[PDB]
RNA sequence: UUUGAUUUGGUGAGAGG
DNA sequence: CCCTGTCTGGCGTCCTCTCACCTATGATCATGACGGT
DNA sequence: ACCGTCATGATCATATTATTACGCCAGACAGGG
């Protein structure tokens, strides 16, 4: 509503101010008193699919997966990876980020002091065990599940992990809702992935490649940037180079879908006739 | 069974169950007696939708009814549904030795144990005060001890403190959404109508104190008094079990 | 000036805007409209003869007779209100109506009837409304709620958007008409046209344009224009309008007048039609690509042949031209189809259609309605003729015809009922204009949509259907029978009529059960419109958009009282001043401003009439004359708020009080409070209890004595006059001579309505609050009810509240009370509870109800007399017995001699077994009241010939004083009389009284005047004879019961609740709470005066939960306790009469302007003691909801008074003895105790009953049960790795039956151990699979 | 999808409990199905111990004894 | 060849959390 | 024959508390009150 | 005051019709390029 509510609690709301208030506050009491079934519901239907998964080994004895990374949306880097990798048991053996060493073994539980220790050196990214790659016939092993989550050791041979998941993520149901180009916010390295690409006449490297993931890597070794950069952008900078803090490094024009070349020479029009195939719709206010 | 007056509720299944003995009863007869096709094809016809009647009422078109215009309800919807025998009687079922009343703070508690009316105690607790009072040798045949605690003598609050001491009970927010919401305290008895509620533990409950209920729980046997104390007792529950962050923090 | 009543507490008032237009009577929806339910109206409409002129006459199956009707009336009931609520029936009056039969003769239907017969017949009973608002229905007093649902009219929704899934917008006309069949015409994606019926089966709509007798060529003249082509000697020249050709690319060079105007590959524009039309172009020419898909309008047909050349709606091809041309047709009828302005959704329904003639578009829509049937052209007319062109089956309102001419942007708002051709081609033609792109949608959530039923209506369309249920049964008897030997009630029965009207008002979804524990209660309940119920929707399906607040709920339907939970926004409660219009809808009242000045003439608007004009809004600031003093104000146009010109507006809003209702409106500082707390605020002030000496507010709004007065739990002086006998019992008022009748002498008696059951177990008490010789004024209380305060509305009452952290006691939401609260006796409510005892008739005889009981000593039995009923005042405990009564005794042994009774004993030797059937216990209490009720023949024993003698003295002593004090008050008329004209002075009392009439008087208006009063006098005498000897019948015969019992005994036990830790009290805004601990007085937090706080709340909850206004009313409490305590302080020093003068005048006049301007000038210096008197106990004052006391006037009322300016005094503490940092905010809130109490809801099970077909104990409290271990907390014990804690939680304590034994007997042996066994509930699975022909089975 | 994988399970009680349960019963009937209980909700609806918690040692032995 | 106290069902409406 | 509107079934939150309201009938032996002798 | 006639209450099988106004969301089905 285009005239606001200009009056706080402490100054007297008058008549109209408190019935656009009302407006207000009658679709959020609907949308809790609403809302609460649906996140019931969830509830039902998840500790009815789980229902069944009872940690039951001790070891599947795999060397499968997931690769937790840092999650990165565009803006700063969201959720770190001490968030993700915590309590939970590594795949194979975490390289330290220097040369080959063996920083820490391959099936060691990562509790606080090793994510210390994984904090400074700076590690790019965790191949860890996961749930989904567990081996285990009927029932989850005590290492591809991590740690106990109010207990700080490994989950025991028998306590129920899937209600206890189903639960965890349909309670917090009521409290969530029911109803140009790239400019760089930080200074660091730039690096360049799904790429392939060619400089123009200009110097500007345009990208042939329209799934190209465009990686700002610090100083360190760990990615702090990402974004998606479509087929055929102006590119202000390189691979592997060094900008600054604020310095557009991407442009380009997405209502125009550039069908720029790899090479040079002249042009022709392959079956390409005015009058069937293409029309003749000279421009009214430029002549152009 | 009759409700209060005289004349009998009777249940649906014996509306469903005397028409298809009623219907039967009339095929019989009207093969006996040689009636043409057409009276044989129809009686053979209310018979089997009699009978797809009894079995699943509704799934053929529109179900019978006997009072008023609601349908009656018949064996598949014993069986499905919200209100049927897995969702209202085989998994949630109510519970004997069990109490329920409004909350109350209390903040002198130990995070360990609430405070639990001298009321509800005498009546939770009632083989256990009968146990108590036959082995002292106060009483004799349990009719004695029966009417010794209703009418709660001055001997039976020792009994009753004797009877409490370390024994956890399991309080319950009636909405329970996540295992913070069913945890096990030791009683500390209340002169009052009221359960005093730990405040911190009010943050994994979701309680507050605008008017809410919770219902206790005694565990009988003895591996459910361990399983009370050593799995689910308040001070067992100090970290939330979907992350790490502790659920014990001062609201 | 100010009535007697208010020169007792004259309340003070903040407030700025003078009032125009006082609150109405609060129960005017309920009284107006059963009052236009149930009265003899003429003309027709609306009431009780709609129904009885509709549906008679009742004409036979044509064997010439005929019931017609003549009138109705109503009887007088057989019982007042009052043995109505006591012995239990109806509140029914009989519906006596004047049928009469005509029977007509052979060959001459329009001929003579040899006899008639006009009589009364009796039928039904429908029950009566008390001046309450109310119905008794079955002893308990019910209240039917208004419904709101959708206008009939026609109604142009869109179904947007999700249909098809590719954006393209639906549009449906629904018809809804009052009583009859839904029509509903629509699109599809394929842009056809198609009509429904009831839901049923989709046909192409046009099928019913052919069944209004239409041809096709008729169709195509209706719904779209023509276009001519004339052929003229070159290439087939065409008549050109270019308003048609706006936008359209030509396929040629378009040139005439020998000028090129438009080329090929370009649109005619706007200025090329200005050419074509300025130029006068009538004829241009076409090549013969252009009539290539051009389609004709009607049929050519060729004359030489006699066959068709093309049907009527076909597209033109080269050989049709060619045939055409050739057979002498020159002008040629096409149509305009074009792609934005008409597209041919006509055409491709007709082209849809496989019919061709009336006669088969009537089969098909016999054939859709009834399925597969053979259907006949007799057949196809009635059914068609009895859809919508029948006054019986079909019928809009007038209501209906309302909606449905101004949604059609017709004149008359005249109709018939029934439909007609110009209607559906109406609403086909506006269903094309909204898809052509002009028009608009309606919204159904608009106000001017949602029609308000309300108990009159509903009740007339219940008492239809069992008319047209009587009538089929009339029509089934009249031509059925020997004619002439039958009357008119042998015929019509009164079963389905009572039996409809009877289950309508016992069980509907809307004839609810009234919640009655507070006088704002009922008059919130009475007033509240509800969504639901039959028509409406429904809770667990909808919705979205009913749940909300839309913009013309403005005046109204309250916006912020609604309940919380899973109906919001369809429990809405209607406003102040909204009234209901004619048809239905809403109204609500307007100030016309006329072009500078705003006149004080109210005025009402609709909800579509409001939005056309411009509404200011209600707190604009105006100097005096009504000329808006700012030249920007804020108003609202079309749903939208804005800021318009100084004289542009067209309405005002009368006060600011409207948009509210009356349960948010007693709310002080309401604008102050977030609309979640306010709702909550007001929903727990409905939720309130009376305590024991209810107070007063000391911050109100004013509307107190609206809310106490407009409901029914005071008693209102009728004519005013001197009061002549105060008592708890009853009132007499002495009736002024300026407000007398000449004859029925006349000196009021109102009985009063001592301690008796609520519905909601409160206690409905009335106190007289007059005193003797006191004057009273028409319109005035004597008597205050429950919660309320000499006229006012004393819900809660008002403690010294301190806002601090105190130790944690307070840590969520609680409440820390002093002992002094719970020693001045002031939440003490006061609670009663009926306990009821039937003797039924069983099999080896009756019951027994006396005292000779079985199995009981002294101890029981020294509580009740020699006839088992309990005494009326023997406080009793939980258990003991009330009422004696011995049968239990089943078959424990079965008689070894058969029936052996005639042996040992009189009748038999206690059967086998015997139990005097004893009471349970929780509650204390003490017997105020025992009524027996006697079904007739049943020996009546020694108490029950008690209380029959008893109320036979009680009403031979009630009827005697009514004669005495009516007879004085005649003597006393006599008296007032024989001053002049004759006066005796000493003659007048020598002679008995009862012959003042024979005195010398002449023939005067004197000696008229005592024939008239010998008249009234002997008509009371006989009066007193008959009614004295009706009502010994009524005490003395029986009472009608159930089938098969002997006495009722009723006991009213009466315990009185004090307050405890554990029970909810809260405040006015939302600050619930509750109370945690009851604190000595010593420890309370205590000032530099003296006195404890009473109540210490939490600070915490008010920046989160936004409700400011709790502290401003503190603030303001404590500034009336202030000049309380200065008139407690100026009195109780023994001051004369002038300081209090001075006072009391400085504290009343204290503001801005303001509305109250009180002086006491004219109080006469012995009111002002007895105001005084009223106000040392603190001064009330009045803070009008959007119109309150400012923060500066809240400052200078707590200067006038000695108190700290900011509010704010330092506490000491009183376990420490030392003083709190940093000076905490103390006054007093208006406190209420809500009824949730916690010896209600606490509740404790070791091992009681179990249930019948699952065994597993039973649920609830009144049954003794145990707390549901539902679902989720075995979700929560699997989610530890409690194992034996679920086992046992769900084998041993629950359900197996030798598992719970065997753990019995281990628990009281001290072996803690179990045995688990099976579920039986489990087994019963196993049955309920295993009879079906599933095979379920256990294996191993 | 998770109805549909929990109506789509190895014990027609686990997927009976859950939703429809006319769909799954004569699913299970004309199949022939077998219900080798070995779950949370069979042992919930059975009446016995959880094979998840304490219970678990419970069933070891059990399934060990075989 | 003689020991026993035992059982209160659907439908619909409204409120608390 | 592979897309496709269209129709039919199947979901829709747990726990608790208060109150009221509950099928019609169509046919007959035998008991029960009323009037004549 | 006894005998006969009209009236009125028990027990007992007989077996189903004249409203509409949710919102997705899978799943199966006749239609047609
Ligand atoms: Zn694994």
């Amino acid at each position: 509503i285009e005239t606001p509510i200009t009056a706080n609690f402490r100054e007297g709301l008058n008549v109209l101010q408190y019935f656009i208030s009302t407006h207000g506050a009658r679709k959020g009491l609907a949308d809790t008193a609403l809302k609460t079934a649906n996140s019931g519901y969830l509830t039902r239907r998840l500790v009815d699919v789980a229902q069944d998964l009872v940690v039951t080994e001790d070891d599947c004895g795999t060397h499968e997966g997931i690769m937790m990374t840092p999650v990165i949306e565009g803006g700063d880097v969201k959720e770190p990876l001490r968030d993700r990798v915590l309590g939970r048991v590594t795949a194979e053996d975490v390289l330290k980020p220097g040369t080959a060493d063996i920083l820490v073994p391959r099936n060691t539980l990562l509790h606080e002091q090793w994510c210390d220790l994984l904090e400074e050196n700076s590690v790019d990214a965790v191949k860890v065990r996961s749930v989904v790659s567990c081996d285990t016939d009927f029932g989850v092993c005590a290492h591809c599940y991590g740690r106990d989550l109010a207990r700080g050791h490994i989950i025991n041979k028998g306590e129920a992990i899937g209600v206890i998941a189903a639960q965890s993520i349909g309670e917090p149901g009521t409290q969530l809702t029911m109803r140009s180009s790239i400019q760089v916010k930080n200074k660091g390295s730039i690096k360049l992935s799904n790429v392939k690409s060619v400089v123009n006449s200009s110097g500007k490297l345009v990208i042939t490649s329209r799934n190209t993931e465009l990686k700002l890597i610090d100083e360190f070794g760990r990615t702090k940037e990402s974004y998606k950069v479509p087929y055929g952008a102006v590119l202000a900078k390189g691979d592997g180079e060094q900008v600054a803090g604020g310095e557009t490094v991407a442009n380009w024009d997405p209502h125009t879908m550039p069908v720029i070349t790899e090479v040079s020479g002249f042009v022709r029009f392959t079956d390409m006739i005015d009058g069937q195939t293409i029309t003749r719709q000279t421009d009214e206010l430029t002549g152009l | 069974v009759p409700l209060d007056g005289g004349r009998f509720a009777t249940s649906d299944l014996n509306d469903l169950y005397r028409r298809v003995i009623n219907r039967n009863n009339r095929l019989k007869r009207l093969l006996d007696l040689a009636a043409p096709d057409i009276i044989v094809r129809n009686e053979k016809r209310m018979l089997q939708e009699a009978v797809d009647a009894l079995l699943d009422n509704g799934r053929r078109g529109r179900a019978i009814t006997g009072s008023n215009k609601r349908p009656l309800k018949s064996l598949a919807d014993m069986i499905k549904g919200k209100q049927g025998r897995f969702r209202q009687n085989l998994l949630g079922k109510r519970v004997d030795y069990s109490g329920r009343s409004v909350i109350t703070v209390g903040p002198y508690l130990r995070l360990h144990q609430c405070g639990l009316p001298k009321k509800m105690a005498l009546e939770l607790f009632k083989p256990f005060i009968y146990g108590k009072l036959e082995l002292r040798g106060l009483a004799t045949t349990i009719k004695a001890a029966k009417k010794m605690v209703e009418r709660e003598e001055a001997v039976v609050w020792d009994i009753l403190d004797e009877v409490i001491r370390e024994h956890p009970v399991l309080l319950n927010r009636a909405p329970t959404l996540h295992r913070l919401g069913i945890q096990a305290f030791e009683p500390v008895l209340i002169e009052g109508k009221a359960i005093q509620l730990h405040p911190l533990v009010c943050a994994a409950y979701n309680a507050d104190f605008d008017g809410d209920q919770m219902a206790v729980h005694v565990p009988l046997t003895l591996e459910a008094q361990l399983e009370a104390r050593a799995l689910m007792m308040s001070t067992n529950n100090i970290l939330s079990p979907a992350n790490g962050e502790p659920i014990i923090v001062p609201s | 000036v100010y009535s007697y009543t208010e020169k007792k507490r004259i309340r003070k008032d903040f407030g700025k805007r003078p009032q125009v237009l006082d609150v109405p009577y609060l129960l005017s929806i309920q009284l107006d409209s059963f009052q236009k339910f149930i009265e003899q109206d003429p003309e027709g409409q609306y009431g009780l003869e709609a129904a009885f002129r509709s549906v008679f006459p009742i004409q036979s199956y044509s064997g010439n007779s005929e019931l017609q009707y003549v009138s109705y009336r109503l009887g007088e009931p057989v019982f007042d209100v009052q043995e109505c609520q006591i012995r239990g029936v109806t509140y029914s009056a009989p519906l006596r109506v004047k049928l009469r039969l005509v029977i007509y003769e052979r060959e001459a239907p329009e001929g003579t009837v040899k006899d008639i017969k006009e009589q009364e017949v009796y039928m039904g009973e429908i029950p009566l409304m008390t001046d309450n608002g109310t119905f008794v229905i079955n002893g308990t007093e019910r209240v039917i709620v208004s419904q709101l649902h959708r206008s009939p009219g026609v109604f142009f929704d869109s179904d947007k958007g999700k249909t098809h899934s590719s954006g393209k917008v639906l549009y449906n006309a629904r018809i809804i008409p009052y009583r009859g069949s839904w029509l509903d015409f629509e699109f599809d994606p394929k842009d056809n046209l198609f009509v429904r019926i009831d839901r049923r089966r989709k046909l192409p709509a046009t099928i019913i344009l052919r069944a209004l007798n239409y041809t096709t060529e008729q169709i195509l003249d209706l719904f779209f224009e023509k276009v001519i082509f004339e052929i003229r000697d070159n290439k087939l020249q065409m008549e050109l309008v270019p308003e048609r050709l706006r936008g359209e690319t030509a396929s040629f060079d378009i040139e005439a007048n020998g000028k090129v105007y438009v080329e090929k590959g370009r649109r005619i524009t706007a200025r090329h039609i200005r050419q074509l039309e300025k130029d006068d172009v009538k004829l241009i020419e076409v090549p013969v690509e252009y009539i290539a898909g051009k389609v004709v309008a009607k049929d050519y047909i060729d004359e030489s042949t006699g066959e068709l050349i093309c049907a009527a709606n076909m597209e033109l091809s080269l050989d049709l031209l060619a045939k055409l041309s050739q057979s002498g047709h020159k002008r040629i009828e096409t149509l305009f189809t074009n792609d934005l302005d008409h597209g041919p959704y006509i055409s491709e329904t007709l082209r849809v259609d496989p019919t061709n003639d009336r006669l088969s578009a009537l089969v098909e829509i016999y054939r859709m309605m009834r399925p597969g049937e053979p259907p006949t052209r007799e057949a196809a007319e009635s059914l068609f003729e009895n859809l919508f062109f029948s006054e019986d089956r079909y019928d809009l309102s007038a209501v209906g015809r309302m909606k449905f001419n101004r949604s059609l942007l017709r004149e008359e708002i005249e109709g018939s009922g029934i439909l007609s051709k110009d209607d559906i081609i109406d609403v086909m033609k506006k269903l094309i204009d909204i898809r052509n792109g002009k028009g608009e949608v309606d919204d159904i959530d608009h106000l001017g949509n949602r029609r308000i039923r309300s108990v009159g209506e509903m009740a007339e369309n219940q008492f239809r259907v069992g008319l047209v249920r009587v009538e089929r049964a009339v029509k089934e008897r009249l031509s059925l029978g020997d004619l002439d030997t039958l009357m008119p009630q042998d015929m019509i029965n009164a079963k389905p009529i009572s039996a409809a009207v009877k289950e309508f008002f016992g069980s509907s979804q809307l004839s609810q059960f009234m919640d009655q524990n507070n006088p704002l209660s009922e008059i919130t309940h009475k007033r509240r419109i509800s969504a639901l119920g039959p028509g409406g929707l429904t809770r667990e399906r909808a919705g979205f958009e009913v749940r909300d607040v839309h913009p013309t709920h403005y005046g109204r339907v309250c916006p912020i009282e609604t309940p919380e939970g899973p109906n919001i926004g369809l429990i809405n409660s209607l406003s102040v001043y909204a009234q209901t219009n004619e048809y239905g809808f809403l109204e609500t009242p307007y100030r016309k401003v006329t072009d500078g000045v705003v006149t004080d003439e109210i005025h009402y608007l609709s909800a579509i009439e409001e939005g056309n004009y411009v509404i200011a809004q209600a707190n604009s600031n105006l100097d005096e004359e009504g000329h808006f003093v700012e030249d920007l104000v804020t108003c609202r146009s079309k749903g939208e708020s804005s800021l318009f010109s100084r004289d542009q507006v067209d309405y005002m809003d009368v006060s600011t009080q409207q948009v509210v209702s009356v349960g948010a409106s007693l709310i002080p500082f309401l604008e102050h409070d977030d609309a979640n707390r306010a709702l909550m605020g007001a929903n727990m002030q409905r939720q309130a209890v009376p305590t024991l000496r209810a107070d007063k507010p000391l911050v109100g709004t004013g509307m107190e004595r609206a809310v106490a007065v407009d409901s029914g739990v005071t008693a209102v002086a009728k004519r005013g006059g001197v009061v002549q006998y105060v008592d708890a019992s009853r009132i007499v008022i002495k009736v002024n001579e300026d407000e007398m009748y000449p004859g029925e002498a006349g000196i009021d008696i109102y009985n009063l309505t001592k301690y008796t059951r609520s519905n909601q177990n409160t206690c409905i008490n009335q106190m007289p609050c007059v005193s003797l010789g006191e004057p009273v004024e028409r319109g005035d209380v004597l008597a205050d009810g429950p919660s309320t305060d000499l006229g006012e509305l004393a819900l809660g009452q008002n403690m010294r509240v301190a806002f601090m952290p105190w130790n944690g006691y307070n840590f969520e939401d609680s409440i820390l009370v002093s002992e002094r609260v719970v020693q001045e006796d002031r939440f003490t409510t006061i609670h009663i509870q009926e306990l009821a005892c039937v003797s039924r008739d069983t099999k080896l005889g009756p019951e027994e109800i006396t005292a000779d009981i079985p199995n009981v000593g002294e101890a029981a039995l020294s509580k009740l007399d020699e006839s088992g009923i309990v005494y009326i005042g023997a406080e009793v405990t939980g258990g003991d017995i009330l009422v004696g009564k011995v049968t239990p005794k089943g078959e424990t042994q079965l008689t070894p001699e058969e029936k052996l009774l005639r042996a040992i004993f009189g009748e038999k030797a206690s059967d086998v077994k015997d139990s005097s059937l004893r009471v349970p216990n929780g509650v204390s209490g003490t017997v105020i009241d025992v009524q027996v009720f006697t079904r007739d023949g049943v020996e009546k024993d020694k108490r029950a010939l008690e209380i029959e003698e008893m109320q036979l003295k009680q009403a031979k002593k009630d009827l005697s004083e009514e004669l005495q004090i009516l007879e004085a008050g005649l003597f006393s008329r006599i008296r007032a009389v024989l001053v002049a004209g004759g006066v005796e002075a000493e003659k007048l009392d020598k002679l008995p009284r009862d012959r003042w009439l024979e005195l010398g008087l002449t023939d005067e208006e004197k000696q008229n005047q005592l024939e008239q009063l010998a008249e009234q006098y002997d008509e009371l005498k006989h009066e007193f004879e008959k009614k004295l000897e009706a009502k010994r019948r009524k005490i003395t015969q029986g009472d009608d019961l159930a089938p098969g019992v002997l006495k009722i005994v009723k006991v009213y036990l009466a315990v009185k609740r004090r307050i405890q830790p554990g029970d909810k009290m809260a405040g006015r805004h939302g600050n619930k709470g509750v109370i945690s601990k009851i604190n000595p007085i010593e420890d309370m937090p205590y000032d530099e005066n003296g006195t404890p706080v009473d109540i210490v709340l939490n600070p915490l909850g008010v920046p989160s939960r936004m409700n400011i206004g709790q502290i401003l009313e503190t603030h303001l409490g404590m500034a009336a306790k202030g000049i309380g305590d200065k008139i407690n302080a100026m009195l109780k020093q023994q001051q004369e009469v002038a300081k209090l003068r001075e006072f009391i005048q400085r504290a009343y006049d204290l503001g801005a302007d303001v509305r109250q301007k009180v002086d006491l000038s004219t109080f006469s210096d012995e009111e002002v003691m007895r105001l005084a008197e009223n106000l040392r106990k603190g001064m009330p004052i009045a803070t009008p909801v959007f119109d309150g006391a400012k923060e500066a006037e809240i400052k200078e009322l707590l200067k006038l008074g000695d108190l700290p300016t900011s509010g704010q005094i330092r506490l000491y503490d009183g376990r420490t003895g030392e003083q709190f940092e940093r000076p905490v905010t103390v006054g007093y809130m208006y406190m209420l105790k809500l009824n949730h109490l916690v010896d209600d809801k606490m509740h404790a099970r070791s091992t009681g009953s179990y249930s019948l077909v699952t065994q597993q104990p039973l649920g609830g409290k009144a049954q003794f049960g145990g707390q549901r271990f539902g679902e989720m907390e075995v979700w929560a014990l699997e989610a530890y790795g409690a194992a034996y804690t679920l086992q046992e939680m769900l084998t041993v304590k629950s359900d197996d039956v030798n598992g719970r034994t065997k753990m019995y007997k281990n628990i009281v042996d001290g072996n803690h151990q179990m045995e688990p066994g099976m579920p039986e509930s489990f087994n019963v699975l196993l049955k309920e699979i295993r009879s079906l022909g599933i095979n379920i089975e256990l294996e191993d | 999808g998770i109805t549909k994988a929990s109506l789509a399970t190895e014990s027609f009680i686990s997927a009976a409990s859950f939703q429809e349960t006319t769909r799954v019963l004569t699913e299970a009937a004309v199949a022939g199905k077998r219900d080798e209980l070995r779950g949370l909700k069979e042992n919930v609806i059975v009446g016995r111990l959880i094979p998840a918690g304490t219970g678990y040692a419970y069933h070891q032995d059990r399934m060990r004894r075989r």
